[PDB]
DNA sequence: CGTCCGAAGAGATTCAGAG
DNA sequence: CTCTGAATCTCTTCCTCGTGTGGTCAGGACG
RNA sequence: GCAGAGGUUCUAGCUACACCCUCUAUAAAAAACUAAGGACCACACGA
């Protein structure tokens, strides 16, 4: 048995480190993800993927939301997706988010 | 406490769509000061607002009429 | 805010622009005062405060100093969070190039310049010289100079010759090349070139120049002079354990860079010898190409424990990168884990949740509610009440609990059952409850099995785990339109105890008042469970619409049946439940009641079924003890006649009357033959051995043993497994394959010898080490699949198409394996559809074939329906609502939005997990008999022989459904003519299988054309006809003068005047293979059809479905006509044997190199038409696409695929193969380029191609003919347009460099490119929010 | 106190020998 | 006699989660 | 922190997203506000 509501962030701010020794979250993998699409489960994905893991805007936002009573939620972006660019662009690749 | 939701999406085909039609009556109901219109059975938002899909007293038609009629009264508040 | 991702090259400008300081010194911290260094990888003034809102001298840290800089240390004070996201850049010494595009698949610069990557490896490394701007000398720009060839050329002449070397060479060869003019030139070439091969060369290199100048980059920005470093924050070095501070394997190798380029500035400011700098410079180049990619080189950087050094590129492909561990599966909060447990006790709608979980799942809830209700004040006393688990706390979560789902996850979730949502009950345990009948789509088990427990959050999220996850609503599993929800084991063993009947119970023959009195008089004991009565039972028939009739009637039933008739709900007959109710009878029950009535009556159905199955099984006391194994008692005496009869066998093997492998044959017969006796023993000895005293003489009933009742029923436990546990074993099976000799005639219920142990330890190893790689298998196919396949979202509603494939019952030969009444139902007809009877429309143009259309057309027995198919759609980015069919489901149309790609790739993917890893044509019953495309000519004996060798033996019986096909080969002996009713059982084709007889199609005389005895006429003595017959050896087998003359046989009379096939003026001309025995000697008078000649004559596992999917190539390729044409050896076999095959008015002569050792079916004279086998072997899906069309690959596909699942047994809808198929296909060659913008040689989208000749077709100008391609589910996935959804799959680097060379710009729209940029998908309840933004756009 | 010191197939290649 | 089909040579990939244990690195003087 | 300063407490508590109070030279009267480091490799086990 373990349960974690919220614990301490990794380096690339994903606040699940995983395990029982450390509070973790278990991990949503690529197939539950392919089943949640399979549905018509789209906020779910969202709240999954960008309110619920790395978010830093976005988590405090909605704890503070969820200790009030409206059950909102802020998308933001994912701070992996902007390690994913930094990455990138130390390779001497030139990647932005174009509008 | 709604078990099956089959009567509510006779109302909507598409389902994907119920979801987003009742979400606007739970915020509504939850984060707004309006009253259900179905006796409310000791039940979340969530089932008021499926139970009141069912019985045909919220879609999205009338929704947005009544969100009209509060842009009205706005209106005539502000002079 | 963004709406597209672009890609390019990075300019040193842009690198410099980037950069937010300069880092020079190779150190990271101080190991005393640890504070960030001066100017090292970490820093504070180049990229950040280490501190929120402080300084590192730690001065004036006001924090409305912001923006404040100060001079103390150098820093601003600002926020800690900006030292993730500024970069600083290394400014080196000489330049250098990057390995990403030197050394990839194409070799970037390697192509651009055209030079082998040999020479550019060489000159990059410090190794050779190439002499940029040659000059009026020998030697041209491009040329390759050695280092003592340098040194004399030097000497030679010192002009303009410039022979460079080091990366520099390359830059300033770069910065010489005009794109424009090499652009023209290479077009030049590629007009002047006649053949393909430097054609490929000359595309792909005018391409990559095209590509060069079409997007902002420049040649020379691929050679770095700036090189950028990572945001600091970003490479940690902050492990803190016992002080060590030094963990950041990136952090090694920048220092590595810093160090080399710091000592080569060193080097170059001292004036030190070359060959010092150049060695410094080699050093530095190793340094960068370690830095961007370890390992790529041939050497890897390393010495903690000698094991590699993660670089920048290995922290962004493969399986740990951050593009598939922390991009697509990001662990997520509010999660808990624990094992299962059954409890009865639940609804199909609820499950059980610990208290102990659920208060820590729950927790903010729990806050905000304290707050609300005012137990509380601050954040701090809802948590120290939250932590002393006071009793107000459990109402407070009584509440927070009562309406909201939670979505139970097991591991590996194959399909979209996996994950299903649930309502929390709460309990008191450790363990999630699960409801025993949803046990079966999760696949979920009771040994230990962990599962996930997710909490839903926004109301969004709770409206929709209500609406589109809770278990009610999922019935119909999305593949295959038959019911999820199953009574498994207890129950269904329960109910069949409770229905049955003996033939003298207690309490016989009573007059039973109802259902109560039934249950009134088991309760109390005066009659038992199955004991036949006469008890009234009210049916209630619906046949009236929407109006229940009651009809009350005395019917002959058991006691227990009619106390479940209350279970059953109103609608339902009595016949459901007056029968011994298995399993099958059990799952017919619920899906009756789900048709006849709703959805919202299954469910109590179920769970009240479920009740008292469990219920009465309990009551039942089922139990197994020794003596229920009945050994058959005649098994010792047929143990010993076979034994007898292996020593008859040995003894003739002794005298030598039959063989080694025929004595081997014959004893596994006979052990087959005594097995199968001592299985029928055992059954008859089992199923109805009880005798009753039946008031009266005794009579035989169905027996009830306890094994016996939970084989019948259907619990747990098939035939076979009684027979190993009563009967012998059987004949084990040898590591390899062999059938071992001696069987274990030893049951389990007696000893087992250590050989016979040994034996079944075998098989027992070899199944499990095959399922332990079948997992893993079934995984890699399942996510290739759904790669392949995750942008398809049924977008519109009508396609407008009138094509489609022609759906039809399959007949392997021997019965229909799959009707036409389970191959159209779920889909909607391409065309009007007429009954048998002409000029009668059934079915109308566009109408969805519902139940009771299909139940018309096979009334009417029409056996060719046109459907439509996913594969035949035309609009463009997914697939319409009315071309993909039925839900399959739900049961209605598929509503615009649900994502058909993901829902078909995983019912592909899950019954993949028990898919292995490893004549006389009779006829069945009385029809008439088909030929298509016969070449009929009768004998002098008066038999249809026939020249058409791929004709077919179609057999129509009188009401005009297909019964059975076969296929008779070349001079196939027929008993039956054409069209004629045959008889029952006889052999309609009773040709000989091994010999292949060339026969006359014209009678006359016989001529030796190109037959000069001895070389390929070969009249030795042929003792097996008693006449020396003239045999024609095979194409090599005869001599030279053999090929030289062909062997061929003209038709000519007494005189040797030539008699020609009636229809064409030539002779007629029989040109016979090898190892064909020609009888007739020259000069012989032949009949029209007598023999000539007498020639005597892969795994389907899950490899088969990759293969298939794959698209691979056989072994051996089956050579097909790529035209319409007569064949002709072109020459005598030597090296190549070719083949001409030219039209008749056609004039190009299509040449086929076939080798020799393959076997040529096809004749030297005969007249093949396009798509016709001429070396048999296995039909390769690309010249199938090629030649016939897309739907015949459709139709070949689907069906092997469908052939390879069925023979297993589990059902997957064909429209699900075919949206994988319609994915695969979307590339499409330019042939002809028109008036368009497009190329030759360019694969296009079918889509992009087919938008453009459309609008060509608009006005007043010509599209663009194209050819239609088929890749791989690996290539085609890897081969679409955006670069952020295919480097998400497989070979990340070369995707990546790919995209960058051609500066290309993805626009998502995808539904994993959403996923990874983290917005609402396209898909599901997001459709509507994505299509509002494009209205906006 | 810093400072310097197997397998399985695919691409990506040549080699080639005959007509 | 130059590119046919036929080898030849490197390259990429190989389920999916838990429960855990242990081992863990660059480079020591030096002015 | 109304701006500057100090602050009950319920770690630390003008930024982390923060927030509020009283006071006029410097601390002291008061309640309501929020969750901090996780680099790699071998071995074993469960569905
Ligand atoms: N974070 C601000 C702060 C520190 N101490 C405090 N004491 C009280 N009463 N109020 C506050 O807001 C603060
Ligand atoms: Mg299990």
């Amino acid at each position: 048995m373990h349960a974690r509501s919220t614990g301490s962030y990794s380096l690339v701010t994903q606040q699940p480190l995983g395990g029982k020794a450390q509070f973790g979250g278990q991990r949503f993998g690529e197939m539950e993800v392919w089943a949640l699409e399979a549905y018509g489960a789209a906020y779910t994905l969202q709240e999954m993927l960008t309110v619920k893991s790395d978010d830093v805007n976005g988590r405090t936002k909605m704890y503070k939301n969820i200790v009030d009573g409206n059950h909102q939620m802020e998308p933001g972006m994912p701070e992996s997706f902007n390690v994913l660019l930094k990455e990138i662009r130390s390779l001497g690749i030139n990647i932005e988010l174009e509008d | 406490a709604r078990v099956t939701v089959q009567d509510a999406v006779e109302k909507i085909g598409n389902r994907f769509d119920l979801v987003l039609v009742a979400a606007r009556r739970a915020r509504q109901m939850q984060v707004g000061g309006k009253d259900p219109l179905v006796p409310e059975e000791n039940d979340k938002t969530t089932v008021i607002a499926l139970r009141e899909i069912e019985e045909g007293l919220i879609n999205n038609q009338i929704l947005d009429v009544r969100e009209r009629q509060e842009q009205q009264e706005q209106e005539a508040a502000e002079l | 805010e963004f709406d597209a991702i672009k890609i390019a090259l990075a300019s040193p400008d842009m690198i410099r622009s980037w950069s937010f300081g300069e880092v020079k010194k190779p150190e990271t911290i101080n190991y005393r005062t640890f504070k960030p260094e001066r100017d090292g990888l970490f820093c504070a003034r180049i990229f950040g405060p280490v501190k929120d809102y402080e300084c590192l001298c730690g001065k004036y840290k006001r924090l409305k100093h912001r923006g404040v800089i100060c001079e103390k240390c150098g820093v601003e004070v600002t926020q800690t969070k900006v030292r993730r996201e500024r970069m600083g850049h290394i400014e080196l010494a000489s330049p250098t190039a990057h390995i990403w595009f030197l050394k990839s698949l194409p070799s970037r610069i390697g192509l651009l310049l055209d030079m082998p990557l040999r020479d550019i490896e060489r000159v990059l490394y410090f190794e050779s010289y190439v002499v940029i701007e040659g000059g009026m000398t020998n030697l041209e720009r491009q040329q390759i100079l050695t280092e003592e060839q340098y040194l004399d050329a030097l000497e030679e002449f010192g002009d303009e010759f410039d022979a460079k070397m080091g990366a520099e060479a390359i830059q300033a060869l770069l910065k010489s090349m005009d794109l424009e003019q090499e652009c023209e030139q290479l077009r030049e070439e590629l007009n002047e070139t006649n053949s393909e091969t430097k054609r490929k060369k000359l595309t792909k290199r005018i391409k990559l120049l095209e590509a060069f100048v079409q997007s902002g980059n420049k040649p020379e920005w691929m050679i770095l002079t700036v090189l950028p470093v990572l945001p600091p924050d970003l490479r940690p070095l902050v492990p803190l354990d016992g002080g060590r501070f030094a963990t950041s394997d990136l952090n090694d190798l920048y220092r590595r860079v810093i160090n080399r380029n710091n000592r080569l500035k060193r080097l170059l400011d001292l004036a030190a010898p070359d060959i010092i700098v150049r060695n410094e410079k080699r050093m530095l180049q190793e340094a960068v190409d370690a830095l961007l990619d370890n390992g790529r080189r041939g050497r890897a950087i390393t010495g903690s424990n000698k094991r590699p050094l993660k670089s920048l590129a290995d922290m962004i492909k493969g399986k740990q990168g951050r593009f598939r561990q922390n991009l697509l599966g990001k662990r997520v909060d509010y999660s808990g884990r624990s094992v299962i447990t059954v409890g009865p006790y639940l609804r199909l709608h609820q499950c059980g949740l610990p208290k102990k979980m659920a208060l820590e799942l729950f927790k903010p809830f729990i806050y905000g509610k304290l707050e609300l209700r005012g137990l509380a004040t601050t954040i701090k006393a809802a948590k120290k009440m939250v932590e002393r688990e006071e009793a107000v706390v459990w109402d407070i979560l009584d509440e927070v609990i009562r309406e909201h789902p939670v979505l139970l996850n097991r591991a590996p979730t194959l399909h979209r059952l996996g994950i299903q949502a649930f309502e929390p009950v709460l309990i008191e345990g450790k363990a999630i409850q699960l409801h025993p009948l949803v046990c079966a789509a999760y696949n979920a088990d009771f040994d230990g099995d962990q599962m996930a427990v997710h909490v839903p959050l926004t109301l969004e999220a709770q409206l929709e785990a209500r609406a589109l996850m809770m278990s009610t609503n999922n019935i119909l599993s999305p593949a295959n339109g038959e019911p999820i929800i199953v009574p498994s084991q207890d129950v269904v063993l329960g109910l069949y105890y409770m229905t049955r009947d003996c033939v003298n119970a207690k309490g016989e023959g009573m007059v039973l008042t109802g259902p109560k009195e039934a249950e009134r008089l088991y309760r109390s004991g005066l009659a038992s469970l199955h004991a036949r009565v006469k008890v009234r039972i009210t049916e209630y028939e619906k046949d009236a619409n929407g109006e229940l009739v009651a009809k009350t009637s005395l019917k002959d039933t058991t006691v227990g049946r009619a106390i479940l008739w209350m279970i059953v709900p109103k609608g339902l007959p009595y016949s459901i439940v007056n029968q011994a109710l298995g399993k099958k009878a059990i799952s017919k029950m619920l899906n009756t009641c789900y048709r006849i009535l709703g959805l919202k009556p299954t469910v109590i159905f179920a769970d009240q079924i479920m009740y008292t199955g469990f219920a009465y099984a309990a009551r039942s006391g089922a139990s197994v003890g020794i003596d229920d194994m009945v050994i058959p008692e005649k098994k010792h005496e047929i143990i010993s006649e076979a034994e007898a009869e292996v020593a008859e066998i040995q003894e003739q093997f002794q005298s030598g009357l039959v063989t080694a492998g025929e004595r081997y044959n014959k004893v596994i017969d006979i052990w087959a033959a005594a097995n199968d006796r001592v299985s029928k023993a055992m059954m008859d000895n089992l199923q109805t051995e009880t005798v009753i005293n039946r008031d009266g003489q005794e009579e035989k009933q169905v027996s009830f043993n306890s094994i016996y009742m939970m084989a019948d029923s259907g619990a747990r436990g098939s035939a076979a497994q009684i027979r190993q546990l009563a009967g012998m074993r059987g004949l084990m099976a040898k590591p390899d394959g062999s059938i071992i000799e001696t069987p274990i005639t030893a049951n389990f219920r007696e000893g087992l010898n250590v050989l016979q142990y040994f034996i079944s330890t075998h098989g027992a190893r070899k199944g499990l080490a095959d399922t332990a790689l079948k997992t893993a298998n079934s995984g890699y196919l399942t996510r290739r699949l759904v790669d392949v396949a995750q942008d398809l979202v049924v977008t519109e509603d009508d396609c407008g198409t009138h094509e489609g494939i022609m759906m039809t019952p399959v007949i392997e030969g021997g019965d229909v394996k799959e009707p036409l009444r389970d191959r159209v139902l779920g889909r909607v007809t391409a065309e009007d559809v007429l009954k048998p009877g002409t000029a009668d429309i059934l079915v109308p143009r566009n109408t969805l074939l519902h139940e009771q259309w299909c139940d018309l057309l096979e009334e009417n027995s029409v056996d060719a329906v046109k459907v439509r198919s996913v594969v035949s759609c035309d609009t463009d980015f997914g697939v319409c609502a009315h071309c993909y069919g039925r839900d399959l489901a739900r049961g209605h149309i598929i509503n615009k939005g649900e994502a058909i790609g993901v829902i078909a790739a995983q019912s592909i993917g899950e019954p993949g997990t028990q898919l292995t890893m490893r004549s006389s044509i009779q006829v069945k019953n009385k029809g008439s008999i088909k030929l298509s495309n016969v070449k009929s000519v009768v004998n002098s004996s008066g038999k249809l022989v026939i020249t058409s060798r791929n004709t077919e033996l179609k057999l129509i019986d009188e009401f005009g459904r297909t019964k059975e096909s076969y296929k008779v080969p070349y001079g196939a002996v027929l008993a039956k003519g054409d069209g004629e009713q045959v008889a029952g059982g006889e052999t309609v084709a009773n040709w000989d299988p091994h010999t292949m007889p060339v026969i006359t199609e014209v009678s006359g005389f016989v001529r030796f054309t190109d037959m000069i005895d001895g070389q390929t006429i070969t009249r030795q003595t042929d003792e097996l006809t008693g006449l020396s017959s003239l045999v024609v050896l095979d194409s090599a087998e005869r001599t030279a003068g053999g090929k030289d003359l062909r062997p061929a046989l003209k038709i000519v009379d007494a005189q040797g005047n030539d008699v020609l096939i009636p229809g064409t003026d030539m002779p007629a001309q029989y040109f016979l293979p090898g190892k064909a025995i020609v009888q007739l000697e020259d000069g012989v008078q032949i009949s029209s059809g007598d023999t000539l000649a007498r020639i005597p004559q892969i795994t389907g596992g899950l490899p088969r479905v990759a293969d298939l999917f794959e698209a691979r190539r056989p072994k051996e390729p089956a050579i097909l006509a790529e035209i319409s044409g007569i064949v002709s050896f072109g020459k005598e076999t030597k090296g190549k044997r070719r083949l001409v095959i030219t039209p008749v008015d056609g004039s190009d002569p299509y040449e086929e190199m076939i080798p020799k050792w393959r076997q040529l079916n096809v004749f030297e004279g005969e007249r093949v038409e396009r798509g016709d086998v001429i070396s048999d072997g296995p039909e390769a899906p690309h010249d199938i696409l090629r030649l016939r069309g897309v739907h015949a690959v459709t139709r070949y596909i689907v069906n092997e695929v469908q052939d390879v699942y069925r023979l297993q047994g589990v059902k997957i809808n064909d429209k699900h193969i075919e949206v994988i198929v319609r994915q695969m296909l979307r590339k499409a060659t330019i042939v002809n380029a028109g008036s368009s913008d497009f190329l030759e040689g360019e694969q296009v989208e079918y889509s992009r191609v087919k938008i453009a000749n459309r609008e060509l077709e608009a006005n007043g100008k010509v599209g663009a003919t194209y050819s239609r391609d088929l890749l791989g589910i690996t290539k085609a996935s890897l081969a679409t347009e955006s670069f952020i959804s295919a480097a998400s799959f497989q070979e990340t680097t070369r995707v990546l460099t790919e995209a960058a060379v051609a500066g290309k710009r993805d626009e998502l729209r995808g539904l994993k490119e959403n996923v990874i940029v983290g917005r609402l998908i396209p898909a599901g309840t997001g459709y509507a929010y994505h299509q509002d933004r494009m209205r906006r756009r």
